[PDB]
């Protein structure tokens, strides 16, 4: 639902008004019907209602960065003259509400108001089909407010007691009813460790199997739970049937929860679940008692101790640039180190120091809002500022904003503030920029078969193994293997297969090859798709919005140019590097390559550098030039160990990388062939995303880079 | 398992794309019977050869759109793709 | 006081340091 | 908008036009802050739009010479003396010395306290350095900021980013029908006022002769008279009100450069861009979620942010080429209701009250014959009206518009008054809106912390401390230690602390947190004005102690703990809220950013002649801009329909559009979409 | 050539475009954009869009 | 701990502001109690206040009037604090005439049978010698606060000036309960009604009036289906 | 003042002791003012009886385990404290319950003096042993709301008696929202929604009915006070 003001309908649905004012006979032709709206007589108020009964409006907030920049809403007539939204859609419109403004378009065609119900409707469009977690959840003050009641707090009034002396045991209840009247009276608190008997959740699955497990947990049976009475008012929001979660809700958790709920539980339930925590977070966040005074500002203790020490050294770093003992390029460096181990010591002592009850840390500690670096500005101390060259001043700004910069405090601080409002003016230029070329180039990608059925694919790390024992999990699954579809089973040290092929990898169905031991798979991917135009929807995989495998029609190019592009305004490497990927350009770094795999000819010098090798099967030397500015890359040698350094005698592949820098895409094509440079150029684009906190799945990465190797060239007609 | 869907959200999304092979199949499906409805109210005291009228009974003032959506729900429409 | 010079409402300043030359 | 505004504007310093430098030709070295500009170029009052850095204001002491280049001044010290000589410096003759900060300790005779002092080199270095180096020193704290920059309270508090913003809507800022100064201040408030021009300061002494709500007689002690009159409700450039009122009284003596009377935000003399609200600190059931601001109806009852604005409307009669184009009553098939707010000449009348599409002045031009449709040919000879050779051109009200008409000018080449050639009478109409305070209005303070009216709920319901008194405004907490703007805070305590009063212990001395404050501030009564100047005025050691001697209500208790929290009470309950709520009073300011304008639809309305597609902008009734990102959206849905409808019948299909909205009159389908004009009109200019 | 005009170096390839003699088939998202066509995608393609729909044989009196 | 009826008993600190204490209640139930009378009280209580206004020398607010210092605007913002009771629940005109020099009060205003000003030392404007004033105000009664009734809507013609009207007689409500909260067999609640008036009905009045509203509106649920 | 009427009570019935009731229309914004004071006029002002303290026989300075029995100690006072009772009698009232033998005690198995009344006599107490025996007195007083068992530590004799939590309110768990309905042009105007579960000693809709009389009576008192007149 969203609300507009009954002016903005009456206009919008003005011939629409008109039609029904002469079918009640309110007015007597059309012509006069007109007339009516334009004058606002009192009978169209009554009529607008029935109008825009289940009629589905458009609403957009430019800049529509990805799809869900325009959601469809039903509309109910509110008074005033602003747009009502709802909270959770927020994000998806990067929209707060400082003075922005929302477009609303009707759709008035019987297709056109399907396409709004079905494809368009908010409620239908919880999951980002960039990533696939959700979007419309808990996020600012909802977040706040569940994360309150699910504290347990130790000497909370109405705790339990165990049973000693002549008393029993004292703070169990026998229902959650009860412990609303003792919370409404003043003996027990929400947020209190208590023992109370549920009828009405299923116990978790860890405890649910000891009570029953034979048969599941039916509405009526009874068990006991350590929780408190908040934690019991949380989970009575979830839908029936979800098995009790005694944690604390931080945004994590709640995100977990919801994006399970997406997988397993239906769309209908997903919707109303999360208007219940929205409902519920804003609640608590009212009665969370969350505020900021000067009194909750806190001040490092030994705020006057910790500097001293650093000016003692910066002082002594100052002497020795006194008698010249370090080069004027070195102090700065030298200084640099001094000051921003500074700040961490002013951090550390602002965390300890601050307990859990200040608002200031809620705030942040819950995932509602903000850092603690932002905190250690607020309380601590600024830090190092840049200057418009870009290096760091040899001097920190040591006061807080608490405290009161000084007047040359304050004005070297508007140095980097102006540049940093300068430059995210022209960062989001090329960033758009970027997205209109990737649109244009993938524009036509569309899922036309349902499957090509090519058992090719590609190989995915699904973890990787310590060499204590253990198992780690790859940081690149849910990029690169979850959402995935199979093009081979998987086989264990067994002979069973643990998930077929062409099986969705779900949740648990990674687990299941996780608890396998076995470390590789071979999904079927878009890049060996091998379709006329198109691609298949089972090489695609799951579409992240919609949890389920692509439906074929689903313009998924423009979808993945969308979903690399609205990320790209928060970027530095940087958002130059992913330009430098996706025109294919001869790249800054231009590291070399190993041609041909063999061994290792390290003829270094100081006045430059020439390396040949020797192949390792017939063939002769091939030699290269390189200059001394550079250093070799770590490579993993024969020997397992991964840290290296190339010299010579070390066994290196082919197409194996020499020195570190971007080695040229161009000359990795002709080297390892057009399915290893795919697979290069998907997770070095990757590195640059994932190095900013953006998780874009290697999906969309993989339906451009089909898009540049579609051509060959002519060599002989 | 779910409450009482209410306004647009009705019916579940999840109902109505069992009798349907993807989102975009049940747009085409509820427009053109809509229309079908649509030209059945506009035909009803006029012609013959009028488009079949809706099958559940409908709501007062609903839409032609509400009403297509209820039948495909009730499995009282064929398809052809 | 605040600029006593063309007859204005008595606004109290928290001033620490003395104005050698006015606006 | 409001005086600042206007003072600020004159103060502009530009990089772009002629002899400067193209927008596009102006990289991020030009814009940003240079090291000489301390002190003649302010580093925070700058627009944060395309012109950032392009565009500043003057600081405040800075001048310029007969060459062109910006002079700051300096008290020159001669031997680590402090001396009360005072030298203004060019960019590269400040470089030739070196500068002490303003804040130096310095001794009652002018000698520096410490040896090493913080001081300002050639190339932006700062370093100690000896007292017996020390050539110059600041004359001000303040004397790096601009006017406006300088009416931020607490600015050190602030980051640069949302201290540009709090700057650059004070500018914004609306003139209220009342105005009231704020309690907390920086001493910038009066001079920002009287300087700005917009207020009416007496040339010479005397005593008040006669005063009126019209003019103010003076008489001077030589015996002449001087009579001031008052600009009273004016149209602004931007459609602010601009209404001037006396201060002074029948026979009260007044001297020579005082405030007699004063003008637009503006309360006996000072800037006065807002009003003093009573802020609870807490998020309130959501209605206030990510800068979203809730209000007390205690603001539309009472009229605190309600604003007048003026629109002025035009119209003109010329010469034709079938006839002349006359302002009549007469207006052919209008009823005798519709021209009841009108005179015997057509003109709407003064006082009359219209909403959009009433008539204001009503204009009648003669048609040809042969420009009719077949079917208004046969319509007219339906209804037998001959001699109807005239059409409707009356000058109607526009959509969004209401208010009292309040002045009306007439100009008519009969009456001598030249008008350009072709045409025979002009008339211009003013219609005066009063403006509450809406959902959704713009509202903002001091410190860049901006937020729409998010709600407006009944006084019982807002959050009321223990004496039953409610809140004003209930800003969000989760929008507060982002912005790095805690001034926002820190006014809010000293805020408090005015609306109070505060008796500091005198027995036993005075205490250590108080040695510092002037002997002024030991006492206060309630609804006291306090200055904090940029970069020095109150500390928070002394406002951590002004907060504990808050001085008790009527009824002798104390509302406000010590911390700068108050317990409140939920007034949609009545249980009291679990946790103290930092209470206080915040100068909040109304900007030019209304949802009375900024309110837009349209069903169908004009097109632009060549391309057939609807019109842009509110002001030309025209639809919004479905732009290329926007297509985008669509096919990523796979919205096929919806992005065709958008493109075809919905914008430039000359014939589906009129077959939609015939199709929904008579409650048809909508048709299948044509071929787009515009089409047609990209291959006739390839050919 | 309609959807390559539309982007980037208009005259480079309205030059290119009738020294070849270019003509272009009419499929595709951005062209059908342009002319007022269905975009070939989501309920666009020939597969969802030329679909009849028939109430079943089951009805009621009136 | 079984039941004893409570007491409602009244304290007068000024001519226009009460206390009142009830007890005993049940515990928890103080607070509740004390915020329906207040939301009631705050809102609902009816009132006379004035509806529209009518100045001879001028046709709409943003004007002056020759010889007072306060413009037209001003002046109708000094008349939103004028506190009036009316009988007659039916409008009806007070009028004003004033001829400089001098000041013109509340007081100055003839009200006519049944209406009457209850603090006639309201400054409302200031003549000098040239300055001649002549306002008729039309007062009706109701509650709460409604805006200016349009000249659209109404039939009123273009010399009369609409003005919002604030009905509701009651400045202040506040409350503050005392719980007993000793360990034992009997817990109650005192509640500590604050009613402050604006000179148009005594404190009683007004919680009489929300008492009346209230008992006739829970009379709801106890009517059976 | 002005008229204000229609007025009307709903009621929908989930189970037979829970139902559903809309207050539809009222004034913008009364929802709020009679919405809190409905749901504490229920959940703190119906009288109604429950178990005061009981006493089991074998169990003296221990509290952790009963022999003869499954259930410890505190798992026997919650069920004895969902024990739904009604009495005639305004003192405390002592009730015994005894049974022998291996099987199943229930609330049917006590006997109840003259007066009292057990509601469900098919609720689970606690399981006997092979060879178990059980003994434990009950003692059932009237109240009102819900008061704490540290307020009962004088009720109990020194003699291996203990004080429980007393769960005099019928109603257990009330909520209560507003929303907006439109009765002519005002979309504000307020309806309020109450649902209302309880024991099946009186049923959603006495509960109710009991709340008004006893809200009515109390704002009767500022009635009193001049009879002024006030829109119906
Ligand atoms: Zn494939």
């Amino acid at each position: 639902q969203c609300g507009l003001p009954k002016l903005m309908a009456l206009e919008l649905f003005k011939p629409f008004v008109m039609k029904r004012l002469v079918d009640l006979n309110h007015a007597q032709n059309i012509k006069s019907a007109k007339r009516m709206v334009e004058r606002q007589r009192p009978q169209v108020w009554d009529v607008l209602e029935e109008v825009i009964a289940e009629h589905p409006v458009l609403l957009n907030r430019a800049p529509t960065l990805h799809r869900l920049g325009i959601q469809a809403f039903e509309p109910m007539l509110v008074e005033g003259k602003a747009i009502q939204l709802h909270p959770l859609v927020c994000e998806a419109f990067n929209a707060d509400f400082d003075g922005d403004q929302m477009a609303v378009h009707l759709p008035l065609s019987a297709e056109a108001q399907a396409e709004a119900r079905i494809l368009m409707l908010s409620s239908n469009n919880i999951l980002s089909p960039a990533s696939g977690r959700p979007l419309a959840m808990p996020r600012l003050d909802m977040v706040t407010g569940l994360y309150y009641l699910t504290t347990e707090v130790p000497g909370d009034t109405g705790e339990y007691q165990p049973a000693s002396g002549d008393h029993p045991e004292t703070g169990v209840y026998s229902s959650p009813a009860e412990a609303i009247m003792a919370a409404d009276r003043g003996v027990l608190s929400v947020r209190a460790k208590i023992k109370v008997r549920l009828t009405q959740l299923r116990p978790p699955v860890e405890i649910e199997a000891e009570l029953f497990g034979h048969s599941g947990w039916q509405p009526g049976d009874a068990w006991m739970a350590e929780t408190t009475l908040g934690r019991v008012m949380f989970n009575e929001l979830l839908p029936l049937g979800y098995p009790f979660v005694n944690k604390q809700m931080h945004k994590k958790v709640q995100a977990a929860i919801i994006n399970d709920l997406a997988e397993r539980y239906p769309m209908i339930v997903v919707a109303q679940t999360v208007d219940k925590l929205k409902d519920a977070g804003f609640y608590w966040a009212t009665r969370s008692g969350v505020t900021v005074s000067m009194a909750d500002v806190l001040v490092p203790p030994r705020k006057k101790e910790i500097l001293d020490h650093y000016e003692e050294r910066a002082d002594k770093v100052e002497k020795q640039f006194q008698r010249g003992a370090l080069n004027h390029d070195e102090r700065n460096e030298a200084l640099v180190e001094i000051w921003k181990e500074a700040t961490d010591e002013v951090g550390q002592a602002l965390r300890e120091h601050y307990p859990d009850d200040n608002p200031i840390i809620t705030i942040v500690d819950s995932g509602a809002t903000g850092n603690f670096t932002q905190t250690r500005t607020l309380a601590g101390m600024k830090g190092l500022v840049t200057n418009p060259k870009g290096e760091f001043i040899p001097r920190p700004v040591k006061s807080s904003f608490r405290e009161g910069l000084t007047v040359l405090e304050y004005f070297i601080n508007t140095h980097g503030a102006r540049k940093g409002l300068a430059d995210t003016a022209l960062r989001t230029a090329d960033s758009g920029y970027l997205t209109r070329r990737l649109v244009d180039v993938s524009q036509d990608v569309i899922v036309r078969e349902h499957d090509c059925q090519t058992e090719r694919g590609i190989v995915v790390e699904l973890a990787e193994r310590a060499p204590d024992g253990t198992l780690i999990r790859d940081p690149y699954i849910e990029t690169s293997a979850y959402a995935r579809t199979l093009g081979t089973d998987a086989v264990d040290e067994a002979g069973n297969v643990i998930v077929e092929r062409g099986q969705d990898l779900g949740d648990p169905e990674i687990d299941a090859l996780l608890a396998a031991g076995i470390t590789q798979v071979k999904v079927r991917s878009v890049l060996t798709c091998a379709t006329s135009t198109g691609v298949c929807a089972t090489c695609y995989g799951r579409s992240m919005a919609t949890g389920k495998l692509v439906d074929i029609g689903e313009a998924v190019g423009i979808v993945a140019a969308q979903s690399i592009g609205e990320p790209g305004t928060q970027l530095t490497g940087g958002l130059p590097r992913v330009q430098e990927l996706f025109e294919a350009r001869v790249p800054r770094g231009k590291a070399p390559i190993a041609d041909v795999t063999g061994r290792v000819r390290l003829e270094d010098g100081e006045r430059f550098y020439k390396i040949t090798i020797v192949p390792d099967d017939g063939g002769e030397e091939v030699v290269y030039d390189k200059i001394s500015k550079r250093q070799r890359l770590r490579v993993f040698k024969h020997e397992d160990g991964s840290e290296r350094v190339l010299s010579d005698g070390d066994h290196v592949e082919v197409g194996q990388q020499l020195m570190e820098g971007s080695a040229d895409p161009h000359e990795v094509l002709r080297v390892q062939g057009p399915r290893e440079v795919q697979i290069h150029l998907v997770r070095e684009v990757q590195e640059v995303y994932r190095a900013q906190g953006v998780s874009i799945h290697d999906k969309h990465i993989e339906v451009i880079v089909r898009q540049m190797l579609r051509r060959v060239t002519i060599i002989d007609s | 398992g779910y409450d009482t869907p209410l306004g647009i959200t009705n019916p579940p999304i999840d109902e109505l794309l069992d009798r349907v092979s993807s989102k975009y199949a049940l747009v085409i499906y509820a427009a053109k019977r809509a229309r079908q409805i649509n030209d059945y109210y506009n035909q009803l005291g006029e012609g013959i050869l009028e488009y079949v009228g809706p099958l559940v009974e409908p709501g007062l003032q609903e839409k032609p759109l509400s009403i297509a959506l209820r039948e495909i729900h009730a499995d009282l429409l064929e398809h052809t793709e | 006081s605040n600029n006593s010079v063309p007859g204005a409402p008595n606004r109290v300043s928290f001033a620490k340091l003395r104005e050698p030359l006015e606006v | 908008n409001n005086p600042l505004s206007g003072l600020t504007h004159k103060r502009r310093l530009s990089a772009l036009g002629p002899g400067g430098l193209s927008r596009e030709r102006a990289g991020l070295e030009v814009r940003d802050v240079h090291p000489s500009h301390y002190g003649r170029m302010c580093p925070i009052e700058t627009p944060e739009g395309p012109n950032i850095g392009l565009i500043g204001s003057l600081s405040v002491y800075a001048r310029v010479n007969p060459f062109g280049f910006i002079e700051t001044p300096y008290r020159k010290v001669v031997d680590g003396v402090v001396s009360d000589e005072i030298v203004y410096l060019t960019a590269d003759e400040e470089d030739r010395h070196v500068v002490a900060q303003a804040n130096s300790p310095i001794d009652a005779d002018g000698r520096f306290v410490e040896p090493r002092v913080l001081v300002r080199r050639k190339a932006g270095e700062v370093e100690y350095v000896p007292s017996s180096e020390v050539d110059y020193m600041d004359v001000s704290p303040r004397q790096m900021v601009s006017v406006a920059t300088a009416m931020i309270p607490f600015l050190e508090h602030d980051d640069a980013n949302r201290a540009l913003m709090g700057a650059n809507m004070q500018r914004q800022a609306v003139p209220l029908v009342r105005s009231e100064a704020p309690l907390v201040g920086t001493g910038m408030e009066l001079r920002a006022a009287i300087d700005a021009g917009d207020v009416v300061v007496a040339e010479e002494s005397g005593v008040i002769e006669e005063v009126s709500a019209d003019y103010i007689t003076v008489m001077h002690d030589n015996g002449t008279r001087r009579t001031y009159r008052m600009r009273k409700f004016a149209r602004s450039n931007h459609g602010t009100c601009a209404n001037q009122c006396p201060i002074v009284d029948a026979g009260d003596r007044v001297e020579a450069g005082q405030v007699i009377a004063d003008g637009p935000c503006t309360d006996d003399g000072e800037m006065a861009l807002g009003k003093n609200l009573l802020v609870a600190i807490m998020p309130w059931e959501g209605h206030n979620y990510e800068d979203a601001i809730i209000l007390s109806n205690r603001l539309v009852e009472e009229d605190v942010l309600t604003s007048i604005h003026i629109e002025e409307h035009e119209i003109d009669a010329r010469d034709t080429k079938l006839g002349a184009e006359e302002i009549t009553r007469d207006i052919p098939n209008i009823s005798d209701e519709v021209l009841a707010d009108l005179d015997e000449r057509g003109i709407v009348r003064i006082g009359a009250e219209v909403r959009d599409g009433d008539i204001l002045v009503g204009k009648v031009t003669p048609k040809g014959e042969t420009e009719l449709t077949p079917e208004e040919r046969l319509l007219r000879a339906i209804f037998g009206e001959k001699a109807r050779e005239v059409r409707d051109t009356s000058l109607k009200v526009p959509h969004g518009e209401s208010g009292k008409v309040i002045g009306i000018r007439v100009f008519s080449r009969e009456d001598e008054d030249e008008l350009p050639a072709g045409v025979n009478e002009l008339v211009r109409v003013y219609v005066a809106q009063k403006r509450k305070i809406s959902d959704g209005d713009k509202l903002a303070g001091r410190h860049g912390n901006k937020g729409v009216i998010g709600k407006i709920l009944p006084v019982e319901d807002m959050p009321f401390l223990a004496d039953g008194t409610p809140v004003d405004i209930i800003l969000n907490t989760h929008g507060v230690p982002r912005r790095m703007n805690i001034g926002q805070i820190l006014e809010t305590h000293l805020g408090w602390c005015a609306h109070s009063g505060w008796k500091v212990d005198a027995a036993k001395g005075v205490p250590d947190w108080a040695a510092r404050l002037p002997d002024e501030l030991l006492e206060a009564q309630p609804n006291a004005i306090v200055s904090t100047p940029v970069f020095d005025g109150a500390q928070e050691a002394e406002l951590q102690g002004l907060l504990s001697c808050t001085l008790p209500n009527r009824d002798g208790d104390v509302l406000v703990d010590a911390d700068g929290k108050a317990m409140l009470f939920d007034g949609r309950s009545g249980e009291p809220f679990p946790y103290p709520v930092t209470v206080g009073y915040m100068y909040i300011m109304k900007l030019h950013h209304l949802v009375d304008d900024k309110i837009h639809a349209r069903s169908t309305g004009p097109y632009s002649m060549i391309t057939q597609q609807p019109l842009g902008g509110k002001a030309q009734f025209g639809g919004q801009r479905f732009g290329e990102m926007e297509c985008w959206a669509m096919q990523a849905y796979g919205a096929a329909y919806t992005l065709q409808e958008l493109l075809t019948i919905k914008s430039d299909d000359t014939v589906g559009r009129v077959k939609v909205y015939e199709a929904i009159v008579k409650g048809e389908n909508i048709p299948e979409p044509g071929i787009p004009e515009s089409f047609k009109v990209l291959l006739k200019e390839l050919q | 050539w309609l959807s390559a005009a539309s982007f980037q170096e208009t005259t480079r390839v309205l030059t290119d475009a009738a020294i070849n003699c270019r003509s272009d088939k009419l499929n595709g998202l951005k062209e059908n954009v342009i002319i007022g066509k269905l975009i070939p995608a989501g309920t666009g393609i020939n597969r969802y869009r030329n679909i009849a729909v028939q109430p079943t044989e089951e009805a009621r009196a009136a | 701990l079984i039941s004893q009826r409570p007491t409602l008993s009244e304290d007068v600190l000024t001519d226009n502001r009460s206390q009142f204490v009830i007890e005993p209640l049940e515990p928890g139930f103080g607070y509740t109690l004390g915020n329906s009378l207040r939301r009631t009280l705050l809102s609902s209580i009816p009132g006379a206040a004035v509806t529209s206004i009518r100045i001879d020398g001028v046709l709409h607010e943003f004007t002056t009037v020759p010889g007072v210092k306060e413009d037209v605007t001003e002046i109708i913002l000094n008349l939103k604090s004028l506190v009036v009771s009316s009988e007659e629940d039916e409008p009806v005109t007070m009028y004003l005439r004033k001829q400089g020099p001098g000041e013109v009060t509340a007081g100055d205003i003839v009200p006519p049978a049944g209406v009457t000003v209850h603090n006639p030392g309201m400054h409302i404007a200031t003549l000098n010698d040239k300055g001649k004033l002549e306002v008729e105000l039309v007062v009706e009664r109701g509650r709460g606060y409604v805006p200016a009734v349009q000249n659209r809507a109404s039939g009123a013609e273009i010399g009369r000036i609409p003005v919002d009207s604030i009905y509701s007689p009651v400045l202040k409500v506040t409350y503050k309960v005392d719980a007993t909260r000793v360990e034992q067999r009997t817990d109650f609640d005192k509640l500590i009604l604050d009613v402050e008036t604006k000179n148009s009905i005594s404190p009683r009045d007004a919680l009489a009036s929300a008492g009346k509203t209230l008992v006739e509106l829970f009379g709801l649920a106890r009517e059976l289906n």
